[PDB]
């Protein structure tokens, strides 16, 4: 059985400017099978109010999902997306890099 | 208009963990979900507002009944595959059907299945046959191909009905689906040059780098087209700077019939 | 709305060919079915068409033209057992079956040696009725209903004596009226000039 | 291997009476359907069941309800029968539904007649008439006639029995009954049938002929208040022996 590990991309809705309200996105794609866990992190803590699209289907039979939260970036705050899947022995954390 | 497509997916899971549905079915027009059904709600429901607003309750009621039937059928089929594979544990079964109406007016149509996320059976509506990837699929191919009338029915649905549904949904959603939001494009130095586009719709876009008027496909890194969350998309492409010699680099973006060049000085 | 149309009734001769037409106007099309329904019985499936062209199945063929919204069921070398209703039905875009009202197919037997006659059957000691049988006439003869309200006349019926490979039409007339006589029982029908009336 | 089995074949009901029609299929089918068939129009779906555990209305659901009891059985309920529900009801099943090419398999049909009052229900009078001597000498064949007259509603089955065995060869029974008074909506019916045999067969004095009509009418629980005999389900017959001549 071929299980495919999720590709994880973290990015803002708009080009980010500190002190300017934005949305932080975590796009998780290309994974199989469908069960998956996704957290957005702020300074290492799980962000409570986080939205996500319904599970989506790709032509190549893998799945994808978009997680997002409203935020205002600052110089000091560090953001991340934490994902767990059957193909991951420990959760994978991907930091937001700008 | 541009190329558009309609497709319906089904997913069955043989031994789902608690809470997770045994069966899910979702339709799409282009990248937009339009419909959804699963074994927990047992209801077909709109996923786009221009679907809810244009299809009367009789539509949702009727396809809710069909989907409850399709859910049972999918479970029976997956049970049969997993028995033939001699597989224990949880395995997945998927179906995708749909059609495309291309810009030039031509059409395509497709129908295929997967087991554990890998191609299993692929329909050829021109030769009216099923391509099998292994001997479990081959057993199913034999049984499906013995019902010649069902093959003819699927050819008609793919070539005629699917395209009629697509045209109907494209008109329902024309404000969303047929609009154009041009990209905002910039270049930054990160050493590599990054050409970045955001705010565009539809998601289809072509970005590449040229080096003194020549393309460099093998040296270019292509980022994914990503949803921004507001109904528009973003993308990027990067190329590495030669620190030993200057070159005329330029990023080229094509979107919805318009070409743009950002020549970096 | 969605409509399906087929003729109410068709009549043809044993051994000949008949084409039963079905036209449809539907919202979407997922195929057209033909069913056979013998009098008093359940419909049974004959054919399915969904692409254009002609499909053959024994003495029956079924044709479809999607662009004209048209099908026919073609029956060759007609036999008496083909007497039945034929129902057309179309699945619309939502797989709802839309049914035509049915075509009743009547088959006239080929009578090799017509011997038209009106016979008086024997009275029954348990009935006040006199009973008259018009029989052995060729299939072009039509039997008219009675014009007298105390005279009862049934429509013609084809019987098959299998042992003798022999078919014959007949119709029955009866009444308990004193003035009823087989010589006048079928006076409202156009009957063959040579019809045999045995003496009373 | 019975296919689709539905019951009952015939039923007479008074306005307001309850009735359940049963349907079972042994084909391991998933989809079941209840249709009514009326003169002059196509079959109309009443209710259907696309799969075990779900049901939904068809085109004409009012006055009816259904129960998909299990995979095999799909019952149709008339809680308060109305005269407009006089019809022939057909249960059907298919392997799946939405499978575009899948056909329907039908049950034998249930004929219901709903009446405001049962006082117009009558069994048939049955009489047998022996062949014409003139026919015998002119054709060497002999036609017996059976007449079943004055019955209502049209819930009968006529059969011929020669020497204790049912026969079909040589038989023609009218496919439709005759309205004895064609102007009245509740007219009683007549039905004729013929049995034709060789003259030699008729002239054997130990050949025995019987026409039998099964009438489907009232049962024990139907209320009867008329002076005449209660028109219960029953068999009425008449007979004749061959005649040596
Ligand atoms: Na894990
Ligand atoms: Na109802």
């Amino acid at each position: 059985m071929i299980q495919r590990t999720p590709k994880i991309q973290v990015y803002s809705r708009h080009p980010a400017e500190n002190g300017k309200s934005n949305f932080l996105n975590c796009y998780v794609s290309g994974f199989h099978p469908s069960d998956i866990e996704v957290d957005l992190l702020k300074n290492g803590e799980r962000i409570e109010k986080v939205e996500h699209s319904d599970l989506s289907f790709s032509k190549d039979w893998s799945f994808y999902l978009l997680y997002y939260t409203e935020f205002t970036p600052t110089e000091k705050d560090e953001y991340a997306c934490r994902v767990n899947h059957v193909t991951l022995s420990q959760p994978k954390i991907v930091k937001w890099d700008r | 208009m541009r190329t558009h497509s309609l497709r319906y997916f089904r997913l069955g899971v043989s031994d789902p963990i608690h809470g997770v549905p045994e069966f899910i079915s979702v339709g799409y027009v282009d990248s937009h979900p339009i419909t959804t059904y699963d074994s927990v709600t047992r209801q077909k429901e709109p996923r786009a507002p221009w679907m809810a607003e244009n299809l009367a309750p009789d539509h949702w009621e009727r396809y809710t009944q069909l989907l409850r039937g399709w859910q049972q059928m999918f479970k029976v089929e997956l049970k049969r595959l997993q028995r033939h594979y001699n597989h224990s544990g949880s395995h997945t079964y998927q179906r995708m059907i749909g059609c495309e109406l291309l810009e030039d007016g031509s059409t395509t149509g497709f129908l295929q299945y997967a087991y554990d996320g890998q191609d299993f059976l692929i329909f050829n509506k021109d030769t009216l046959s099923w391509l099998a990837v292994d001997n479990v699929a081959h057993t199913i191919k034999q049984a499906w191909e013995a019902n010649q009338h069902e093959l003819l029915y699927q050819k008609n649905w793919l070539e005629e009905e699917c395209i009629a549904w697509l045209k109907r949904f494209l008109e329902y959603g024309k404000d969303t689906l047929q609009r154009t939001e041009p990209p905002l494009v910039r270049v930054n130095r990160k050493t590599a040059l990054f050409c970045k586009a955001h705010g565009f719709y539809p998601p289809e876009i072509y970005m590449t780098w040229m080096k003194n008027g020549e393309e460099i496909v093998q040296e270019i890194d292509y980022g994914d087209i990503l949803p921004s969350g507001d109904g528009t998309y973003q993308a990027w492409a990067s190329i590495e700077l030669d620190p030993q010699s200057s070159n005329l680099y330029s990023c080229h973006v094509e979107h919805s019939g318009v070409h743009m060049v950002l020549q970096v000085p | 709305g969605q409509n399906i149309d087929q003729p109410t009734e068709m009549t043809a001769t044993e051994g000949a060919i008949v084409q039963i037409n079905c036209t449809y106007q539907t919202s979407g099309f997922n195929g057209l079915f033909w069913y056979q329904q013998h009098a008093g019985e359940a419909p049974t499936f004959l054919s399915y068409n969904v692409l254009d062209g002609l499909e053959e199945k024994g003495r029956f063929s079924s044709f479809l033209s999607r662009s004209k919204g048209y099908s026919y069921l073609l029956l060759k070398e007609l036999q008496m057992k083909d007497s039945a209703s034929y129902l057309c039905a179309v699945k619309d875009s939502n797989y709802q079956l839309i049914w035509g009202a049915g075509t009743k197919l009547i088959i006239k037997p080929d009578i090799q040696n017509p011997d038209p006659a009106v016979y008086q059957l024997r009275d029954s000691k348990s009935s006040d009725k006199s009973v008259c049988l018009f029989t052995d006439f060729d299939s072009q003869t039509n039997v008219s209903q009675s014009k007298d309200s105390d005279v009862y006349i049934t429509d013609k019926c084809v019987l098959d004596m299998r042992s003798m490979d022999f078919k014959s039409n007949s119709a029955v007339a009866w009444s308990n009226k004193s003035d009823f006589a087989c010589a006048n029982a079928f006076n409202n029908s156009i009957i063959p000039e040579d019809t045999f009336f045995p003496s009373p | 291997n019975a296919g689709v089995t539905q019951t009952p074949k015939f039923q007479v009901l008074k306005t307001g009476q309850s009735m359940t029609l049963q349907c079972a299929q042994d084909m391991n089918h998933n989809s079941m359907y209840w249709y009514r068939q009326d003169p002059g129009m196509g079959l109309r779906l009443i209710y259907y069941s696309a799969s075990e555990g779900t049901t939904d209305k068809g085109e004409v659901p009012n006055g009816y309800n259904v129960s998909r009891l299990n995979k095999r059985e799909f019952s149709l309920r008339l809680e308060s029968a109305a005269p407009s529900q006089t019809s022939v009801y057909f249960c059907a099943s298919s392997v799946w539904t939405g499978e575009g090419s899948g056909e329907l398999f039908f049950g034998e049909g249930s004929r219901l007649t709903v009446l405001e009052d049962l006082k117009n229900v009558f069994p048939p009078e049955v009489a047998v008439f022996e062949p014409s001597e003139a026919e015998i000498s002119h054709t060497q064949k002999a036609t017996l006639v059976c007449l079943a007259t004055g019955f209502y509603p049209d819930h009968v089955e006529l059969s011929w029995w020669v020497n204790g065995k049912e026969v079909h060869s040589g038989v023609c029974t009218d496919p439709q009954p005759l309205k004895e008074q064609p102007a009245l909506n509740d007219s009683r019916y007549a039905l004729s049938s013929r049995l034709r045999v060789s003259a030699t067969f008729w002239q054997n004095p130990r050949n025995h002929f019987r026409c039998q009509v099964q009438f489907y009418g009232l049962s024990e629980n139907d209320e009867w208040t008329q002076d005449r005999a209660k028109p219960v389900t029953q068999i009425v017959s008449a007979e004749a022996w061959g005649r040596a001549d």
